[PDB]
């Protein structure tokens, strides 16, 4: 049960203690994909006011 | 976030008309639209049903419609009649007879603009419009036929609003026409597709606790309307009231509507009024999840609740109605869908109604619900199999075919509401 | 010195954002004006709390934080509030209607609306930032703004800023507290979209916060205001060592370093020792031994697991107030004899410990009793993917039938992002039981 | 009233128990995966100990210890006694056993293996597994290297015990025999032991030439029914309850059941359980457990008992079902969910 890396200071100290050893996408991409879903949206919306119109 | 209210024909108008008496004295409104209460709780979601006008004074954010004058002339009569904007009268003359075709097809199309030219000066003077909600039956014409083509119309100009419904269902025991469940059924597949809250008010359930538990032997429609506009303003606590809840009325169908087109609620109430004993909380909450308390006539135990909301009204131990709200669920744990987990969810609202120390509101999505649309679909079937009293539909430009597949949809309804019955994990 | 900026997204992580903040400033000796006595460097300087404020010409201390929700009730409350002060109108941000508990509508629908506002008032934090470490983001799974909203913000930190950390502050979601039934929903798909975009993230599952109120503070039932001033002691206590001068965890780097391996194993299990209740006016203080081996107490856990049936990768003491190396190595001796503390064979069984002599700062009037020695405990250890089966579990349970879907989908969101998402956290449950189990 | 479920529908024992709970009229089944419940009488294998203790006023109990496998396992049963000072590489009730691999002990055993081939000792060995049921995979050798090849004949696991050469043997019929001894531990860790036990007898004369004989030897309920001409001569189904073992002892010799094993039984029982209870205890835990084990000795003709193993899905005898499950009842449910002498001893700590 080693201690070490003892640094101290006027606020506290730190340690470590060893009890025993070892055995991104786009930008595009993303705002193409926030408009992929507008359009879903838009789509669906519009097949609404579609039926609507019938 | 502002609600704009719509009652349409004579039944919407009226309970209509309770519902604002309730909340209009429960936030300290006088007849007149002066303020004088005592908490500063009752104006702080004063705005959700109420423009603030010049001199002090709160007007509601409602449109009164109707295809006769007749009420609506009553309305401006009653208890709280100069508390509406006058400008929110619109009515035409002839009236639509108890017929659906004149609501939505003749008579009411020759009005509907004129309403909507309201509903839009009440939404252009909105911070932000929540949704709407209407008030109306589903037996008669102008509440029926002219209801439901104001809310297509309402999809129209506002596709992204919520649009839910008060909405009275027909029953024999309390009957104006016999042709009521040919109007209810072309309303419902109306409800099915463009409506995200529908609360079934059952006339007769609301009859059989008028004359059952409350003893009264010749109940009015009065009797009837001091239980729906209990339970309105029950339901409608959520938001006129600050709970620490931050209640939206899409958050609110979010988190009630696991499927589209299955959106018709079960309301109910208690105590069951019409005395000063305290209701213990244990008692509240035995009694809300009891079908003698359930505004929809039919039994929660022959279907499984999808969702399920309680809101308590007054100073109680939140402790105990955690505590009691957790027991019943395993009295009747078998009916509740195991495939939506924590799916009874409590609200509390310090302020109780106006007579009461204690009060709680029930609001249940359940598949017994079919029960009703059973119900109105048998009665249709009677007469159409004999195409009885059509003609005085066909000569308002109707076809057979448009009432063939009226039953057909809700036909469908009540097959998809027992898929999620036997439904299992 | 490099600064760090905290961003708090819905209602929950702004609320808690608010307790947090209040919490530093009573421990820095800022006042609700921004004015810091005991600061001599006027309207400037590069002390280590400088890390968290920046200083004005008139010596206002004002916090490097970003509030933002899609509906103004809850940030509308800070602007009236105590340390209305505090902030800058710039710093808070509002929509006007919110994402109703929908992943869909608050990543997708409003979030595109006000993605491109948000990064702007960031990066007029970021211009007066010298050398900058990155970002602390509080933020809720089970809200449509949390879940949604935050995951669509990281994955756009992760480009404006490729180089710098990410740490995040999430609240698991309970039902005893919350009034939503899809928040399994949501939380799924903001951690299937977030992992590979966070360095660190903390989970606070509220059901074990409402527990120990009752049990150690007999609140019969807890408020949010309750959970969170709670919270943010563990949230003080983590943060500490970048706010104060040190040597372990001094920047947001070492907290991967000493804590995470694996970087999707990235998720500390927080234990916290002792909460003591304010109305027990005068208590039995609790040895330095007493409240270590309260760190292996589930009852104090910030989840609720088992951590003798997993196996550690990692583990920090962070004492504060008043506590001795040598106290330290005595409790933690006498505790592997008696406890179950198995480590992964690839990495090494010891306790990276740090000490700060200032004992835990108090809210006035608060529920917590002032104490003379706290610690929390940050341990990687595979248990708590006992909370990932859970809550996978239930979304199971739902989608099955498709249950809500219909709300997504109607805002763009396609059925396939449920299954894709559930496939990630598949992956997860067994990269966990991979490292944990023989 | 409470709330169960059930999701081993093959275990004989908490059959009878829902059944009686359900006469009870205070208790209601629900289905498999229903979380509302109070009590659950789960699978064997990977039942899931996360999702307990997490549904809001609803106090959970269990029927199964959560790591109770390290010691109803073989395998891990041999590494837990030989890793654990509790018990140590100095353990006088256990046999010299090894684990071996087709972290092994392969050389450590032939290293003890030649000792005895060297001194003349008792060479007698015995491998063994957790996998084989119905008797299958076992093989008693008195040679080193004709089992270690039938050992990696197959590709799972087996430990290597030495057999005991010397056991004792009763008469009338020189046969040999091992105890079942049922133990309980509920919520709070108290031990308690069944009165009544069995002796599961074979019905064989034993033969100590002939390991060939795959009966002479063993003597499970299965390998003595299925497999062997004398099966229910001397008792009914080859079973010997602890009153006739008892008065066979003293007339036969001059001794007591308690006395001469019991003590070493209790002995064993509570070592074993508390050399785990730090790794299992529910104590503090959010959901709380108990579990019903089987642990199966033998009798030298010393009057020594030896641990061979420990179950942890046990079937009990017919006699006592009955009281058997009455007592979990009583002790480790209706103790946490109360209602409107006893069969047990305490093995106190
Ligand atoms: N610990 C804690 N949890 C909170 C708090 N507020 C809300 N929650 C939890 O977060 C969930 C609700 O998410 P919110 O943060 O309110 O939603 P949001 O981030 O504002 O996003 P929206 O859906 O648009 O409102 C519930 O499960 C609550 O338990 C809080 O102040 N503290
Ligand atoms: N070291 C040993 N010496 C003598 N006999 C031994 C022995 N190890 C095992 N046996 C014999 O092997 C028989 C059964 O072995 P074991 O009980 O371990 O298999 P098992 O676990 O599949 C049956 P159960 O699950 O019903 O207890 C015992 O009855 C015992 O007589
Ligand atoms: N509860 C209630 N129901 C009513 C009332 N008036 C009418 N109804 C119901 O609606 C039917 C009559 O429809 P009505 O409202 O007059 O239709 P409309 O006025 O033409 O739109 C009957 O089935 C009644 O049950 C009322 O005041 N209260
Ligand atoms: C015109 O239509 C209206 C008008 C006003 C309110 C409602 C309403 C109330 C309600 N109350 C229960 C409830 C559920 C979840 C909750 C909750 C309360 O508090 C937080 O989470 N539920 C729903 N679905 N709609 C409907
Ligand atoms: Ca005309
Ligand atoms: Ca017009
Ligand atoms: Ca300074
Ligand atoms: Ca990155
Ligand atoms: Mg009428
Ligand atoms: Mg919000
Ligand atoms: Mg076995």
């Amino acid at each position: 049960m080693e201690v070490i890396e003892l640094n101290k200071c006027t606020s506290g100290q730190s340690f470590e203690v060893i009890l025993k050893p070892p055995s991104d996408p786009s930008l595009e991409e993303i705002q193409k994909k926030l408009e992929a879903a507008e359009e879903r949206r838009k789509y669906q919306e519009a097949e609404l006011l579609k039926h609507l119109a019938e | 976030r502002e609600i704009v209210h719509i009652q349409a024909g004579q039944c919407g108008n009226q309970i209509g008309a309770k519902f604002w008496e309730v909340i209009s004295d429960e936030h300290g409104i006088d007849p007149t639209g002066s303020y004088h209460g005592d908490s500063d709780l009752q104006l702080e979601r004063i705005n959700v049903y109420y423009n603030e006008a010049t001199g002090n004074k709160y007007v509601p954010r409602a449109i009164l419609v109707d295809l006769e004058p007749g009420t609506m002339d009553s309305v401006r009569s009653g208890p709280f009649g100069q508390i509406f904007r006058p400008d929110n009268f619109v009515f035409g003359q002839s009236g639509a007879g108890n017929n659906w075709a004149k609501g939505h097809y003749t008579e009411g199309a020759e009005l509907v603009d004129s309403v909507l030219d309201v509903v839009r000066k009440e939404s252009e003077s909105c911070d932000c419009l929540q949704g709407f909600q209407l008030t109306h039956s589903l037996g008669g014409g102008t509440g029926s036929g002219m209801g439901t083509l104001l809310i297509s119309k309402i999809r129209e100009e506002y596709p992204d609003r919520i649009m839910n419904t008060f909405s009275v269902m027909p029953s024999p025991k309390v009957s104006d026409t016999v042709v009521e469940p040919y109007n209810a059924t072309l309303s419902v597949h109306q409800l099915v597709e463009n409506t995200d809250e529908t609360y079934c008010i059952d006339n007769e359930a609301l009859y059989d606790i008028c004359f059952r538990t409350l003893k009264l032997t010749t109940p009015t429609y009065g009797d009837l309307n001091h239980l729906v506009s209990a339970t309105m303003s029950g339901v409608t606590t959520c938001l006129r009231f600050p709970g620490q809840l931050n209640a939206d009325l899409r958050k609110l169908a979010v988190n009630m509507v696991p499927f589209p087109r299955l959106h018709f609620f079960m309301p109910g109430f208690a105590p069951l009024t019409s005395q000063y004993r305290a209701l213990t909380v244990p008692e509240l909450t035995q009694q809300m999840f009891d079908s003698k308390n359930m505004m929809a006539a039919c039994d929660p135990r022959h279907g499984r609740y999808l969702t399920v909301a309680a809101i308590f009204r007054g100073r109680m131990s939140m402790k105990e109605v955690d505590e009691q709200m957790l027991n019943v669920q395993n009295k009747n744990s078998s009916y509740f869908v195991e495939w939506i987990p924590n799916n009874v969810k409590t609200a509390v609202c310090d302020i109780p109604p106006r007579g009461l120390k204690m009060s709680a509101t029930f609001i249940g999505n359940s598949t017994a619900i079919q029960e009703l649309f059973k119900r109105i679909s048998e009665q249709f079937t009677a007469m159409f199999r004999r195409k009885a009293f059509l003609h005085w539909y066909t000569g308002e430009g109707m076809d057979e075919m448009e009432f063939t597949e009226a039953e057909s949809n809700m036909n469908d309804l009540v097959s998809e509401y027992q898929q999620y019955q036997d439904a299992t994990a | 010195m490099r600064e760090c900026i905290s961003i708090h997204v819905g209602q929950a992580g702004v609320q808690i954002g608010n307790a947090c903040w209040e919490l530093y400033c009573l421990e820095h000796g800022i006042q609700p004006d921004g004015q810091m006595p005991s600061d001599k460097t006027i309207g400037g300087g590069d002390d280590s709390f400088n890390t968290f404020f920046s200083e004005t010409g008139a010596g206002k201390h004002v916090p490097r934080a970003v509030f933002v929700d899609l509906e103004p009730t809850v940030i509308d409350e800070v602007r009236t509030g105590t340390y209305r002060q505090l902030f800058h109108p710039e710093q808070l941000i509002t929509g006007k209607e919110d994402a109703a508990n929908n992943y869909a509508r608050g990543h997708y629908t409003i979030g595109k609306e006000i993605i491109d506002l948000v990064l702007d008032r960031i990066r007029k934090l970021a211009d007066q930032c010298t050398g900058l470490q990155g970002f602390l983001v509080f933020h809720s799974f089970g809200g449509g703004t949390g879940s949604g909203f935050t995951s669509l913000l990281m994955e756009r930190l992760s480009v404006d800023y490729g180089k710098k950390s990410k740490l995040e502050f999430s609240i698991y979601p309970a039902p005893q507290v919350s009034t939503a039934v899809v928040e399994p929903y949501n939380s799924i798909l903001t951690t299937h979209t977030t992992l590979e975009h966070s360095d660190c993230a903390f989970m606070v599952d509220n059901e074990a916060i409402y527990d120990i109120c009752r049990r150690n503070l007999d609140i019969e039932r807890p408020t949010y205001t309750n959970l969170n001033r709670l919270i943010s002691q563990i949230v003080s206590s983590i943060t500490a060592s970048l706010r104060f001068d040190g040597a372990l965890n001094v920047d947001l780097t070492e907290f991967q370093t000493n804590l995470v391996p694996y970087p999707r194993i990235h998720f500390p299990l927080a234990t916290y020792a002792p909460v003591i209740s304010a109305e027990k006016a005068y208590h039995e203080q609790l040895s330095v031994a007493e409240i270590t081996n309260a760190c292996f107490e589930p009852a104090n856990q910030m989840v609720k697991c088992d951590p003798r049936h997993g196996k550690y990768m990692a583990c920090c003491l962070l004492y504060r107030g008043d506590v001795v190396p040598k106290d330290v190595n005595a409790a933690i001796a006498t505790i592997k004899t008696k406890r179950s503390i198995q480590f992964v064979d690839w990495c090494p069984t010891g306790f990276k410990v740090g000490i700060n002599y200032q004992p835990p700062t108090v809210v006035p009037g608060g529920d917590l009793a002032k104490v003379q020695r706290a610690v929390c405990m940050l341990s990687n250890t595979t248990a708590i993917a006992e909370a990932w089966a859970r809550l996978d579990h239930k979304f199971d349970l739902m989608y099955a039938k498709r249950a809500f879907v219909h709300w997504y989908v109607g805002e763009g969101m396609e059925e396939g992002e449920f299954s894709e998402a559930r496939e990630d956290m598949a992956a997860l449950e067994k990269d966990y039981e991979e490292v944990g189990v023989d | 009233m409470y709330t169960f479920v059930v999701r081993d529908e093959n275990s004989s024992v908490y059959a009878e128990v829902s059944r009686l709970l359900l006469a009870t009229g205070q208790w209601k089944r629900l289905r498999k995966d229903n979380p509302r419940f109070n009590l659950m009488l789960g699978e064997r294998n990977r039942l899931p100990f996360g999702r307990l203790g997490h549904e809001p006023g609803l106090v959970q109990l269990v029927n199964y210890y959560r790591g109770a496998d390290k010691l109803c396992r073989k395998a891990s049963l041999v590494k837990l006694i030989k890793t654990s000072p509790e018990l140590s590489e100095s353990c006088t009730w256990f046999p010299e056993s090894y684990v071996i691999y087709p972290t092994d002990e392969r050389e450590v055993f032939l290293a003890a293996y030649n000792r005895r081939r060297e001194g003349r000792e008792g060479n007698v060995w015995i491998a063994k597994s957790s996998a084989g049921a119905k008797g299958e995979g076992i093989l008693i050798s008195s040679e080193a290297s004709e089992l270690l090849d039938f050992i990696d004949e197959q590709g799972q696991v087996h430990v290597i015990q030495k057999y005991l050469e010397k056991p004792l043997l009763l008469e009338p019929g020189h046969r040999k025999f091992d105890i079942r001894s049922w133990v309980l531990v509920d919520h709070l860790y108290n031990i308690y032991l069944y009165r009544e036990g069995v002796l599961r007898t074979s019905s064989e004369p034993y033969n100590s030439a002939n390991f060939q004989d795959k009966t002479c030897h063993l003597t499970n309920h299965c390998i003595q029914k299925e497999y062997s001409k004398n099966y229910g001569r001397y008792e009914e189904g080859n079973e010997m309850f602890f009153e006739e073992f008892n008065q066979y002892l003293m007339d036969a010799l001059n001794t007591t059941l308690e006395n001469s094993i019991l003590l070493q039984i209790k002995h064993i029982i509570r070592s074993c359980l508390m050399c785990i209870e730090p790794a299992i205890s529910t104590k503090h835990l959010h959901y709380q457990s108990f579990q019903l084990f089987g642990f199966d000795f033998m009798v030298d003709e010393e009057l020594k008992v030896w641990l061979i193993e420990v179950n942890g899905a046990p079937a009990c005898a017919q006699k006592l079902y009955a009281e058997l499950c009455q007592g979990i009842v009583d002790v480790a449910i209706s103790s946490v969910f109360p209602l409107a002498t006893s069969i047990f001893i305490k093995l106190h700590h």
